[PDB]
């Protein structure tokens, strides 16, 4: 990522978002990219359902949470 | 030599209201949307504040210039 | 103020730092209050979750020496 | 994060320098658009021809309690009637209750008990300030261009 | 040929697109786009005008007119503009359709003008410019939507006393009369005083100095200081004792106050400090002139040539007590030595500032009364009685003249529409009423600007002086005639 | 002319009486229909806002313009 030029911004927040995991922990760079980048398919069909992307945000904040817990 | 008027900005001022307000429509509230803003300096921000949208962004149009003071 | 500019979770976080900052610095009385007081730092390497709240003041050039103590309880600054 | 501290602070500022708070989530502006609606009309008192624009000025106050819910995907006009029927069993008691929009329940809620509330000095110059801002816009006739 | 009178008419028009919505209190705000990306919404009709950039010299025409008189009064700009406009709207059609020759035009708003002024010598009521109370609602005009507002009753006292100190009438027939001899220029001319208060103003008659005492140990209070003016100051004299010499020429007469335009060295300070005469230096030359009328004292250039005929009388105090943080000199005295100088104090440099400009402009409105002691009905009731008036005078002039006279009426009747067109009611129901009132009514019936409804001017007193009615068709004729008189137009050096 | 026409029906009600108010075109101001003598048949209005109101109603109702048949 840090050799190639990125032209949209929004691609930026997915890169910045890697480097956290290449600095702290160093391991599951690919696990936080893929991930992210399945997270927002998921949820197009939910943009497009009419389902507001507000109440899609809060959904995964109540979804994180009971992840942690078992994890 | 004719009396009659013209309109041809209030509603081109409002047109160029209705824009603006839409920006910071979805931004008001707790519950609002959060807008990235970067013009030229590679810099990622997100910020909901309404002053400081409109000095991120340089607009020509002389609607959003009185609203930007 | 807060659940406006954020997803607000981290307002939980930063209820109790913001509330205890105003009544730390300002003392009740008449007086007034002033906001330039208040110092701002900002660091890039932890997380905002685990932000805290600052009652004295931070430097940012520390001496470097291996043997200096960890922690020193009721020091003298001179 | 730098944006929400130094907006708090200066919150909390007006808060401590002036003793009024007034209640947020558009209870403040869905009581103001309905009685000054109502006052006028008993009272006839300014004209017959101002009063048009006057309920211009009322019905521009309701697009924050419909800006808050539209974000939310949730019916402006539904959380409107709820909080016209909340307000019409608080005029035929006397007592005072005040009601407001709640954006996770969707319902009305109590203002006093959900804990928000917002500033006195920015509200009062939010109306004043609004008001010259906009009549302003309103005034230029036509557009001049020149100095080149 | 013929496309040069009609882009003369164009170009006046198009000036006057501008200030259509400008006059009249309820003038709404306008936005000049910039081509650096600024603009200016403010609504005063010739602070725009300069800003304007055009391209037909005839709108240049209109510029210079329309600064000249915003010189001589403050307001009236656009008025003059909108009047002369549409008299070339009404003959446009006279002078191309009806093939009539432009100095027949000409002529006629030659003779239009004179029964004009006629007009409104009749419609002028009679007004006392000695009465304190008659000239606050007067003034008022140019205080009111002002941060003046609130001292407008405190302000009319610093601008009553200005006027009736320099004013000398002097009637007679012999040499000619000038009616009250106004000079604002020289005399009453203000400088800003900083700290202190706005109620507690007053109007000082003399010279004022901000100067304090160039010396550690001096007296800082001189009973009757006598005021010694000169050129050359003290020091040692250069080609393009000495300097005791110098010193002991000027206590010749023993004076005991010392001024010196320049700098003044420290050798002759302690020459003249055993003789019990202040030095004060640094002093410029304009106020020179002003120093010896409040005293009397010649001026002379070479200090040897002084002469002893200077006088310190008329002299009321020496108190030097420190103001706003800095000592200042106060020359008042209890005479008027044909000038005076208003002290205006205030909390702020802003205020200063703002006060400076509307005293101005309330003292020039002050003289407008004071020069012709008469007044005229405002809100375009002058401006519609006389239209009536020319229809009367239409029938019997009897010649070719005739016609374009009759479009004099007609642009008389577009300042009461002006600010209908602004009140927002039906121009058309408006005018065909208040045109029948006039002929009934004494010419008392005006129109009201915050209500909009028509009604007579006796109740709530709205009253102008003549000398703006007089200036504002006087110019507004001889700005459409010198338009009417290039027929030609030509480019390159 | 509907200021005029608001101030004067609300004066009616207080009054404790029956006045109708009219629009008059002429001069401008409101009128007494019964004195000037406009008047509409029953049938004329009864059909005009019933058939009004069905016909603007179902113009709301159009999902889609659909062409076909060519």
């Amino acid at each position: 990522l840090r050799e190639l030029d990125i032209v949209h911004p929004a691609v930026k927040v997915l890169v910045m978002a890697t480097e956290q995991q290449k600095i702290d922990m160093g391991d599951g760079t690919n696990l936080v990219m893929i991930l992210a980048g399945e997270l927002l398919n998921v949820s197009e069909k939910l943009i497009s359902m009419g389902l507001s992307a507000v109440e899609i945000i809060q959904g995964y904040n109540m979804a994180r949470k009971f992840t942690l817990k078992e994890l | 030599a004719e009396s009659l008027r013209r309109d041809a900005a209030l509603k081109v001022n409002v047109t160029s209201a209705e824009g603006l307000q839409s920006v910071l429509e979805t931004n008001l509230g707790p519950k609002g949307t959060l807008k990235m803003l970067v013009d030229g300096a590679g810099n990622i921000k997100l910020t909901k504040d309404g002053k400081v949208l409109l000095t991120e962004m340089q607009i020509q149009s002389p609607t959003a210039v009185l609203i930007a003071r | 103020s807060l659940l406006t500019k954020v997803d607000a979770d981290l307002t939980e976080v930063l209820t109790p730092i913001v509330t205890d900052a105003v009544l730390s610095v300002y003392d009740a009385q008449a007086d007034n209050l002033d906001l330039h007081m208040v110092e701002i730092m900002q660091m890039q390497h932890l997380s905002p979750k685990d932000t805290t709240f600052i009652k004295g003041l931070v430097l940012d050039h520390g001496g470097r020496h291996p043997d200096m103590p960890t922690r020193v309880k009721n020091a003298y600054v001179l | 994060t730098k944006d929400a501290v130094r907006d708090g602070l200066r919150a909390v500022a007006n808060v401590l320098k002036d003793k009024n708070i007034i209640p947020g989530a558009g209870a403040f502006y869905i009581a103001l658009s309905r009685y000054l609606r109502s006052a006028n009309m008993n009272k006839l008192g300014a004209k017959g021809k101002t009063k048009t624009g006057i309920e211009a000025f009322a019905e521009a106050l309701l697009v924050i309690p419909k800006t808050l819910v539209k974000n939310s995907g949730f019916d402006p006009l539904d959380v409107l009637a709820m909080v016209e029927d909340e307000l019409d069993d608080a005029q035929d008691s006397d007592e005072t209750r005040y009601v407001g929009v709640d954006l996770n329940i969707g319902d009305s809620c109590d203002p006093t008990i959900e804990g928000i509330w917002d500033s006195y000095r920015v509200l009062r110059n939010a109306i004043t300030g609004a008001t010259g801002i906009a009549s302003n816009l309103l005034l230029c006739d036509e557009l001049l261009r020149a100095g080149r | 040929g013929r496309q040069a009178q009609i882009s003369n008419i164009t170009a006046a028009k198009a000036v006057a697109d501008v200030i259509r919505t400008c006059l009249g209190p309820k003038a709404m705000l306008k936005m000049l786009l910039d081509p650096m990306g600024g603009l200016v919404l403010t609504n005063d009709g010739h602070a725009i005008l300069r800003e304007i950039d055009v391209a037909h010299p005839a709108a240049k025409s209109m510029l210079e007119l329309s600064r000249t008189q915003d010189e001589e009064v403050g307001d009236g700009t656009t008025t003059v503009i909108i009047l002369a406009g549409e008299i070339l709207a009404q003959c446009a059609p006279y002078l191309i359709e009806k093939n009539i020759h432009p100095v027949i035009i000409i002529q006629a708003l030659k003779k239009a003008l004179t029964d004009a002024l006629e007009v409104i010598k009749q419609v002028s009521k009679p007004v006392d410019v000695e009465n304190d109370a008659a000239m606050k609602k007067l003034i008022q005009a140019s205080i009111g939507t002002k941060y003046v507002i609130h001292w407008s009753e405190k302000m009319c006292e610093l601008a009553l006393d200005a006027v009736k100190t320099v004013r000398k009438d002097l009637g007679q027939t012999v040499e000619g009369e000038p009616n009250f001899e106004i000079d604002i220029k020289r005399y009453v001319r203000v400088e800003k005083i900083p700290g202190g208060d706005v109620l507690d103003s007053r109007v000082l008659k003399g010279v004022l100095l901000n100067k304090d005492v160039v010396h550690p140990k001096m007296s800082r209070h001189i009973e009757n200081p006598r005021v010694v003016l000169l050129d050359c100051p003290l020091e040692y004299k250069k080609g393009e004792e000495q300097v005791q010499l110098m010193c002991e020429q000027i206590l010749a007469v023993r004076p005991t106050l010392v001024i010196t335009e320049k700098g003044v060295s420290d050798l002759a300070q302690h020459y003249l400090l055993k003789g019990g005469c202040s030095v004060l230096r640094r002093v410029k030359k304009s106020d020179n002139n002003r120093i010896a009328r409040v005293t009397g004292a010649t001026i002379v250039n070479r200090v040897e040539d002084l002469k002893e005929s200077d006088v310190g009388t008329n002299c009321g105090l020496f108190k030097v007590e420190m103001i706003g943080d800095e000592y200042f000199s106060f020359l008042d005295n209890c005479k008027e030595p044909k000038a005076c100088t208003i002290m205006l104090r205030g909390g702020s440099k802003d205020i200063l500032n703002e006060i400076d400009r509307n005293l101005q402009d309330a003292m020039a409105v002050a003289r407008n009364v004071m020069l012709s002691p008469s007044l005229s009905p405002g809100g375009g009731a002058t401006e519609m009685a006389v239209s009536v008036k020319l229809a009367e005078k239409a029938k019997q002039l009897e010649g070719i003249q005739q016609w374009p006279y009759q479009a004099v009426a007609d642009a008389m009747e577009c300042i009461p529409r002006t600010l209908i067109q602004n009140a927002g009611g039906d121009p058309i129901r408006l005018l065909s009423q208040l045109r029948a009132k006039h002929a009934q009514g004494n010419f008392t019936t005006g129109i009201d600007g915050d209500k909009g409804k028509i009604v007579d001017m006796v109740s709530y007193g709205i009253w102008e002086p003549e000398v703006i009615k007089q200036q504002s068709v006087k110019t507004a004729i001889e700005s459409a005639c010198l338009l009417l008189r290039v027929d030609d137009i030509v480019s390159g050096v």
